[PDB]
């Protein structure tokens, strides 16, 4: 029974942590994607302002 | 962005709406003076008598 416990832990644990630690990547993607679009859109808008 | 597009909008909006009121002033000055020349040489009592 504590065997089947360890397989269940490993399976659900592995799947969930894979999803969350990938969401870490989409998160840092959001971080520096916001940082880049900040100045990018900034220069389009300040070029269309004049 | 939402500050500096929308504030240059405020400043141009001023430059245009003191403008429309300036248009209104000048056209209404001409309407004014040319009703004045109208009535004063038509006659102060003539307008009363005709009505």
């Amino acid at each position: 029974a504590m065997s089947m416990a360890v397989e269940s832990t490993g399976n659900a644990k592995a799947e969930a942590e894979s999803r969350a630690e990938a969401a870490r990547i989409e998160g840092e993607g959001s971080v520096l994607q916001a940082k880049l679009k900040a100045q990018a859109l900034a220069i389009e808008t300040e070029a269309e302002l004049e | 962005r939402v500050k500096k597009v929308r504030e240059m909008e405020l400043i141009y909006a001023r430059a245009q709406l003191e403008l429309e009121v300036s248009k209104a002033q000048q056209l209404a000055n001409v309407e004014a003076k040319k009703f004045k020349e109208m009535t004063e040489a038509l006659g102060p009592g003539t307008i009363r008598d005709l009505a």
